[PDB]
Protein backbone atom coordinates (compact mmCIF):
# COMPACT_ATOMS: atom_id res chain seq x y z
CA UNK A 1 0.00 0.00 0.00
CA UNK A 2 1.31 3.70 0.62
CA UNK A 3 3.97 4.55 2.59
CA UNK A 4 5.50 8.02 4.20
CA UNK A 5 8.59 9.27 5.52
CA UNK A 6 8.87 12.15 8.25
CA UNK A 7 11.09 13.74 9.97
CA UNK A 8 10.62 15.15 12.85
CA UNK A 9 12.74 17.99 15.03
CA UNK A 10 11.82 19.61 18.34
CA UNK A 11 13.70 22.36 19.71
CA UNK A 12 13.17 23.81 23.37
CA UNK A 13 14.59 26.95 24.99
CA UNK A 14 15.95 26.55 28.51
CA UNK A 15 17.08 30.29 29.57
CA UNK A 16 19.62 30.24 32.06
CA UNK A 17 20.27 26.79 31.44
CA UNK A 18 22.42 26.76 27.80
CA UNK A 19 21.52 26.33 24.65
CA UNK A 20 18.02 25.15 23.45
CA UNK A 21 17.06 21.19 23.92
CA UNK A 22 17.45 19.47 20.60
CA UNK A 23 15.72 16.53 19.68
CA UNK A 24 14.74 14.83 16.31
CA UNK A 25 13.56 11.76 14.85
CA UNK A 26 12.94 9.87 11.45
CA UNK A 27 10.05 7.69 10.70
CA UNK A 28 9.29 5.59 7.62
CA UNK A 29 5.75 4.83 8.53
CA UNK A 30 4.97 3.70 12.46
CA UNK A 31 8.88 2.29 12.36
CA UNK A 32 11.53 5.00 13.58
CA UNK A 33 14.79 4.63 12.02
CA UNK A 34 17.26 7.26 13.40
CA UNK A 35 17.84 10.33 15.85
CA UNK A 36 19.29 12.93 17.26
CA UNK A 37 19.94 14.28 21.09
CA UNK A 38 21.75 17.31 21.64
CA UNK A 39 22.06 16.00 25.37
CA UNK A 40 23.24 12.26 24.39
CA UNK A 41 27.11 11.54 24.47
CA UNK A 42 27.66 10.58 20.75
CA UNK A 43 26.23 14.32 19.12
CA UNK A 44 25.27 11.45 15.93
CA UNK A 45 22.36 11.14 14.02
CA UNK A 46 21.64 7.42 15.41
CA UNK A 47 20.47 3.77 14.03
CA UNK A 48 17.36 3.19 15.78
CA UNK A 49 16.36 0.30 13.12
CA UNK A 50 17.91 -2.55 12.07
CA UNK A 51 17.67 -2.27 8.44
CA UNK A 52 19.27 1.50 8.31
CA UNK A 53 22.65 -0.02 10.10
CA UNK A 54 23.78 -0.90 6.82
CA UNK A 55 24.05 2.72 5.29
CA UNK A 56 27.90 3.07 5.30
CA UNK A 57 30.05 5.79 7.72
CA UNK A 58 29.67 8.22 5.39
CA UNK A 59 25.46 8.01 5.80
CA UNK A 60 26.17 8.53 9.06
CA UNK A 61 28.61 11.85 8.76
CA UNK A 62 26.77 13.46 6.43
CA UNK A 63 23.00 13.08 8.38
CA UNK A 64 24.87 14.32 11.43
CA UNK A 65 26.02 17.72 9.62
CA UNK A 66 22.65 18.40 8.21
CA UNK A 67 20.60 17.48 11.34
CA UNK A 68 23.38 19.63 13.91
CA UNK A 69 23.60 22.36 10.96
CA UNK A 70 19.39 22.60 11.45
CA UNK A 71 19.56 22.76 15.45
CA UNK A 72 21.52 26.25 14.88
CA UNK A 73 19.32 27.12 12.66
CA UNK A 74 15.96 26.46 14.82
CA UNK A 75 18.27 27.66 17.60
CA UNK A 76 18.51 31.73 15.49
CA UNK A 77 14.63 30.65 14.84
CA UNK A 78 13.54 30.69 18.49
CA UNK A 79 15.08 34.13 19.03
CA UNK A 80 13.63 35.65 15.57
CA UNK A 81 10.36 34.22 16.78
CA UNK A 82 10.89 36.26 20.27
CA UNK A 83 11.43 39.39 18.47
CA UNK A 84 8.22 38.52 16.01
CA UNK A 85 6.04 38.25 19.20
CA UNK A 86 7.68 40.62 21.22
CA UNK A 87 8.70 37.80 23.56
CA UNK A 88 11.30 38.34 26.79
CA UNK A 89 13.83 36.14 26.30
CA UNK A 90 13.36 34.37 30.48
CA UNK A 91 10.92 32.36 29.03
CA UNK A 92 10.54 29.10 27.83
CA UNK A 93 9.40 28.32 24.10
CA UNK A 94 9.26 25.50 21.45
CA UNK A 95 9.83 25.41 17.52
CA UNK A 96 8.47 22.24 16.12
CA UNK A 97 9.58 21.13 12.55
CA UNK A 98 7.85 18.48 10.20
CA UNK A 99 9.25 17.35 6.96
CA UNK A 100 8.52 13.64 4.74
CA UNK A 101 6.90 12.48 1.77
CA UNK A 102 3.88 10.05 0.92
CA UNK A 103 4.25 7.56 -1.87
CA UNK A 104 1.45 4.90 -3.26
CA UNK A 105 1.49 1.49 -3.87
CA UNK A 106 2.95 1.58 -7.19
CA UNK A 107 5.86 3.88 -5.80
CA UNK A 108 4.87 7.37 -7.30
CA UNK A 109 5.26 10.44 -5.22
CA UNK A 110 1.56 11.37 -3.65
CA UNK A 111 2.05 14.08 -1.22
CA UNK A 112 5.03 16.20 0.02
CA UNK A 113 4.82 18.02 3.61
CA UNK A 114 6.77 21.17 5.26
CA UNK A 115 5.99 22.39 8.21
CA UNK A 116 6.74 24.71 11.77
CA UNK A 117 4.97 25.14 14.95
CA UNK A 118 6.08 27.65 17.16
CA UNK A 119 4.55 26.76 21.11
CA UNK A 120 2.38 23.83 19.86
CA UNK A 121 0.14 26.02 17.29
CA UNK A 122 0.68 26.28 13.50
CA UNK A 123 3.41 28.86 12.33
CA UNK A 124 4.24 28.19 8.91
CA UNK A 125 3.40 25.16 6.54
CA UNK A 126 3.65 24.38 2.70
CA UNK A 127 0.79 24.11 1.16
CA UNK A 128 -0.01 21.08 -0.64
CA UNK A 129 0.59 22.11 -4.13
CA UNK A 130 4.03 22.76 -3.08
CA UNK A 131 4.04 25.98 -4.39
CA UNK A 132 2.88 28.50 -1.63
CA UNK A 133 2.50 29.11 1.69
CA UNK A 134 0.09 28.93 5.23
CA UNK A 135 1.28 31.30 7.22
CA UNK A 136 -0.95 31.03 10.45
CA UNK A 137 -0.47 34.83 12.04
CA UNK A 138 0.87 38.13 11.47
CA UNK A 139 4.56 36.76 12.88
CA UNK A 140 4.63 33.94 10.10
CA UNK A 141 3.79 36.26 7.29
CA UNK A 142 7.00 38.21 7.79
CA UNK A 143 8.90 34.75 7.56
CA UNK A 144 6.28 33.81 4.07
CA UNK A 145 7.45 36.77 2.51
CA UNK A 146 11.17 35.85 2.88
CA UNK A 147 10.73 32.54 1.75
CA UNK A 148 8.65 33.74 -1.26
CA UNK A 149 11.76 36.06 -2.23
CA UNK A 150 14.14 33.27 -1.32
CA UNK A 151 12.25 30.88 -3.67
CA UNK A 152 12.62 28.02 -0.46
CA UNK A 153 9.18 26.64 -1.91
CA UNK A 154 10.52 25.71 -5.44
CA UNK A 155 13.62 24.22 -4.15
CA UNK A 156 11.49 21.87 -1.42
CA UNK A 157 9.13 20.63 -4.04
CA UNK A 158 11.77 19.80 -6.13
CA UNK A 159 13.53 17.96 -3.07
CA UNK A 160 10.29 16.42 -2.43
CA UNK A 161 9.23 15.13 -5.42
CA UNK A 162 12.31 13.86 -6.08
CA UNK A 163 15.34 13.03 -2.88
CA UNK A 164 12.67 12.52 -0.59
CA UNK A 165 10.46 9.99 -2.32
CA UNK A 166 13.74 8.37 -3.76
CA UNK A 167 14.86 8.02 -0.01
CA UNK A 168 11.63 6.64 0.52
CA UNK A 169 11.55 4.15 -1.70
CA UNK A 170 15.32 3.03 -1.21
CA UNK A 171 14.43 2.51 2.83
CA UNK A 172 11.19 0.88 2.14
CA UNK A 173 13.58 -1.62 -0.05
CA UNK A 174 15.99 -1.66 2.11
CA UNK A 175 13.71 -2.76 5.28
CA UNK A 176 11.28 -5.04 3.13
CA UNK A 177 10.97 -7.65 5.34
CA UNK A 178 9.66 -5.79 7.96
CA UNK A 179 8.33 -2.42 6.65
CA UNK A 180 6.11 -4.23 4.43
CA UNK A 181 4.61 -6.35 7.07
CA UNK A 182 0.74 -6.09 8.58
CA UNK A 183 -0.11 -7.48 11.43
CA UNK A 184 -3.53 -7.96 12.07
CA UNK A 185 -4.94 -7.19 15.47
CA UNK A 186 -5.81 -10.05 17.58
CA UNK A 187 -9.09 -9.16 18.95
CA UNK A 188 -10.56 -10.04 22.47
CA UNK A 189 -13.43 -8.79 24.86
CA UNK A 190 -13.31 -8.19 28.69
CA UNK A 191 -16.39 -7.88 30.67
CA UNK A 192 -16.48 -6.28 34.22
CA UNK A 193 -19.72 -5.59 36.52
CA UNK A 194 -19.89 -1.93 37.93
CA UNK A 195 -22.87 -2.15 40.03
CA UNK A 196 -25.76 -4.76 40.35
CA UNK A 197 -27.06 -3.18 37.03
CA UNK A 198 -24.12 -1.57 35.05
CA UNK A 199 -21.30 -3.29 33.39
CA UNK A 200 -18.10 -2.42 31.13
CA UNK A 201 -17.74 -3.95 28.34
CA UNK A 202 -13.78 -3.19 26.61
CA UNK A 203 -13.44 -4.11 23.08
CA UNK A 204 -9.56 -5.05 22.51
CA UNK A 205 -7.02 -4.83 19.66
CA UNK A 206 -2.85 -5.93 20.03
CA UNK A 207 -0.39 -6.94 18.10
CA UNK A 208 -1.80 -4.99 15.15
CA UNK A 209 0.95 -2.95 12.75
CA UNK A 210 0.40 -0.49 10.99
CA UNK A 211 -0.74 1.66 14.08
CA UNK A 212 -4.01 2.83 11.91
CA UNK A 213 -6.94 0.92 13.04
CA UNK A 214 -10.77 2.17 13.59
CA UNK A 215 -12.92 0.10 16.88
CA UNK A 216 -16.13 0.96 16.64
CA UNK A 217 -19.35 0.12 19.10
CA UNK A 218 -23.05 -0.77 18.30
CA UNK A 219 -25.78 -1.01 20.31
CA UNK A 220 -28.52 -2.61 17.80
CA UNK A 221 -26.60 -1.99 14.46
CA UNK A 222 -26.01 1.55 15.60
CA UNK A 223 -23.06 3.96 16.53
CA UNK A 224 -22.65 4.39 20.33
CA UNK A 225 -20.25 7.36 19.45
CA UNK A 226 -21.18 9.91 22.69
CA UNK A 227 -20.96 6.62 24.61
CA UNK A 228 -17.62 5.29 24.33
CA UNK A 229 -14.55 5.46 26.25
CA UNK A 230 -11.84 5.46 23.56
CA UNK A 231 -8.17 5.40 24.24
CA UNK A 232 -5.11 6.70 22.30
CA UNK A 233 -3.65 3.75 20.42
CA UNK A 234 -0.54 3.20 21.99
CA UNK A 235 2.83 1.40 21.52
CA UNK A 236 3.35 -2.53 23.02
CA UNK A 237 7.55 -1.01 22.43
CA UNK A 238 8.18 -4.21 20.57
CA UNK A 239 6.89 -2.32 16.50
CA UNK A 240 3.22 -3.22 17.39
CA UNK A 241 0.52 -1.16 18.67
CA UNK A 242 -2.86 -2.17 20.83
CA UNK A 243 -5.94 0.26 21.35
CA UNK A 244 -9.30 -0.76 23.10
CA UNK A 245 -12.88 0.68 22.94
CA UNK A 246 -15.25 0.56 26.35
CA UNK A 247 -18.83 0.89 26.96
CA UNK A 248 -21.06 0.75 30.39
CA UNK A 249 -23.73 -1.28 29.60
CA UNK A 250 -26.89 -2.00 31.65
CA UNK A 251 -26.56 -5.70 32.99
CA UNK A 252 -28.27 -8.45 31.09
CA UNK A 253 -28.00 -6.67 27.66
CA UNK A 254 -24.88 -7.60 27.18
CA UNK A 255 -25.66 -9.08 23.73
CA UNK A 256 -27.08 -5.87 22.61
CA UNK A 257 -24.13 -4.12 21.90
CA UNK A 258 -20.96 -5.37 18.91
CA UNK A 259 -17.44 -4.16 18.29
CA UNK A 260 -16.06 -3.86 14.90
CA UNK A 261 -12.28 -3.35 14.22
CA UNK A 262 -11.06 -2.36 10.86
CA UNK A 263 -7.51 -2.94 9.92
CA UNK A 264 -5.25 -3.25 6.80
CA UNK A 265 -4.33 -6.50 8.02
CA UNK A 266 -7.44 -7.80 8.27
CA UNK A 267 -9.12 -9.79 5.08
CA UNK A 268 -12.58 -8.51 6.21
CA UNK A 269 -13.46 -6.71 9.41
CA UNK A 270 -14.12 -7.88 12.39
CA UNK A 271 -17.03 -7.81 14.82
CA UNK A 272 -16.76 -9.30 18.08
CA UNK A 273 -20.56 -9.85 21.01
CA UNK A 274 -19.89 -10.57 24.23
CA UNK B 1 0.66 30.16 24.93
CA UNK B 2 -1.91 26.74 26.04
CA UNK B 3 -1.39 23.94 27.75
CA UNK B 4 -2.46 20.14 26.95
CA UNK B 5 -2.34 17.65 29.85
CA UNK B 6 -0.60 14.36 29.08
CA UNK B 7 -3.19 11.48 28.70
CA UNK B 8 -1.62 8.66 30.43
CA UNK B 9 -2.02 4.91 30.07
CA UNK B 10 -0.07 2.17 31.96
CA UNK B 11 -0.49 -1.52 30.65
CA UNK B 12 2.42 -4.57 29.96
CA UNK B 13 3.23 -5.23 26.75
CA UNK B 14 1.53 -8.69 26.75
CA UNK B 15 -1.46 -10.06 29.03
CA UNK B 16 -0.30 -10.29 32.71
CA UNK B 17 0.94 -13.51 33.74
CA UNK B 18 2.60 -14.16 37.13
CA UNK B 19 5.46 -15.61 36.76
CA UNK B 20 6.40 -14.41 32.96
CA UNK B 21 8.71 -12.17 31.62
CA UNK B 22 6.54 -8.95 30.51
CA UNK B 23 7.51 -4.98 29.81
CA UNK B 24 5.69 -2.43 32.05
CA UNK B 25 4.89 0.70 29.96
CA UNK B 26 4.00 4.28 30.89
CA UNK B 27 2.70 6.45 27.29
CA UNK B 28 1.75 9.76 27.82
CA UNK B 29 0.40 11.61 24.99
CA UNK B 30 -1.44 14.34 23.60
CA UNK B 31 0.60 17.04 26.22
CA UNK B 32 2.54 20.45 25.73
CA UNK B 33 4.75 21.82 26.54
CA UNK B 34 7.33 18.56 25.91
CA UNK B 35 8.74 18.76 29.41
CA UNK B 36 7.84 15.89 31.15
CA UNK B 37 8.93 13.79 33.98
CA UNK B 38 7.83 10.11 33.81
CA UNK B 39 8.46 7.60 36.67
CA UNK B 40 7.49 3.46 36.91
CA UNK B 41 6.68 2.33 40.79
CA UNK B 42 6.71 -0.78 42.06
CA UNK B 43 5.08 -0.52 45.22
CA UNK B 44 5.38 2.70 45.84
CA UNK B 45 9.26 2.94 45.04
CA UNK B 46 10.57 4.48 41.58
CA UNK B 47 12.16 1.81 39.65
CA UNK B 48 15.91 2.41 38.82
CA UNK B 49 15.90 1.80 35.26
CA UNK B 50 13.50 2.46 32.70
CA UNK B 51 14.06 3.53 29.43
CA UNK B 52 11.87 6.17 27.19
CA UNK B 53 11.46 6.40 23.29
CA UNK B 54 12.73 9.62 21.65
CA UNK B 55 10.05 12.71 21.92
CA UNK B 56 8.27 12.29 18.92
CA UNK B 57 4.84 14.12 18.36
CA UNK B 58 1.08 13.91 16.74
CA UNK B 59 -0.30 15.64 13.58
CA UNK B 60 -2.02 17.93 15.93
CA UNK B 61 1.64 18.97 17.35
CA UNK B 62 0.73 17.61 20.71
CA UNK B 63 4.05 15.50 22.25
CA UNK B 64 4.11 12.06 23.52
CA UNK B 65 6.69 9.55 25.12
CA UNK B 66 6.77 5.63 25.88
CA UNK B 67 8.57 4.98 29.54
CA UNK B 68 9.46 1.44 29.74
CA UNK B 69 10.71 -1.28 31.90
CA UNK B 70 11.40 -5.35 31.90
CA UNK B 71 9.50 -7.17 34.81
CA UNK B 72 7.79 -10.58 36.21
CA UNK B 73 4.79 -9.74 37.77
CA UNK B 74 3.49 -11.73 40.56
CA UNK B 75 0.36 -11.56 42.43
CA UNK B 76 1.26 -9.12 45.20
CA UNK B 77 3.58 -6.54 43.29
CA UNK B 78 2.01 -2.98 42.61
CA UNK B 79 2.97 -1.10 40.13
CA UNK B 80 1.70 2.68 38.79
CA UNK B 81 3.48 5.54 36.63
CA UNK B 82 3.75 8.67 38.31
CA UNK B 83 3.95 11.19 35.96
CA UNK B 84 5.04 15.20 36.75
CA UNK B 85 3.91 18.09 34.08
CA UNK B 86 3.77 21.87 34.39
CA UNK B 87 -0.77 21.30 33.81
CA UNK B 88 -0.60 19.25 36.68
CA UNK B 89 -0.88 20.94 40.32
CA UNK B 90 0.66 17.35 41.90
CA UNK B 91 2.06 14.55 39.52
CA UNK B 92 -0.69 12.16 38.58
CA UNK B 93 -0.33 8.87 39.87
CA UNK B 94 -1.92 6.21 37.41
CA UNK B 95 -2.18 2.37 38.84
CA UNK B 96 -1.51 -0.48 36.55
CA UNK B 97 -4.95 -2.51 36.19
CA UNK B 98 -4.00 -5.43 34.54
CA UNK B 99 -7.64 -7.41 33.98
CA UNK B 100 -8.30 -4.36 31.77
CA UNK C 1 17.51 11.34 4.20
CA UNK C 2 17.56 14.39 6.80
CA UNK C 3 16.09 17.95 4.94
CA UNK C 4 18.32 20.80 3.60
CA UNK C 5 17.10 23.03 5.89
CA UNK C 6 19.60 25.89 5.34
CA UNK C 7 17.19 28.19 4.10
CA UNK C 8 14.85 27.50 6.61
CA UNK C 9 15.22 30.77 8.74
CA UNK C 10 12.42 32.67 9.83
Amino acid sequence: GSHSMRYFSTSVSRPGRGEPRFIAVGYVDDTQFVRFDSDAASQRMEPRAPWIEQEGPEYWDEETGKVKAHSQTDRENLRIALRYYNQSEAGSHTLQMMFGCDVGSDGRFLRGYHQYAYDGKDYIALKEDLRSWTAADMAAQITKRKWEAAHVAEQQRAYLEGTCVDGLRRYLENGKETLQRTDPPKTHMTHHPISDHEATLRCWALGFYPAEITLTWQRDGEDQTQDTELVETRPAGDGTFQKWAAVVVPSGEEQRYTCHVQHEGLPKPLTLRW
Amino acid sequence: MIQRTPKIQVYSRHPAENGKSNFLNCYVSGFHPSDIEVDLLKNGERIEKVEHSDLSFSKDWSFYLLYYTEFTPTEKDEYACRVNHVTLSQPKIVKWDRDM
Amino acid sequence: RFPLTFGWCF
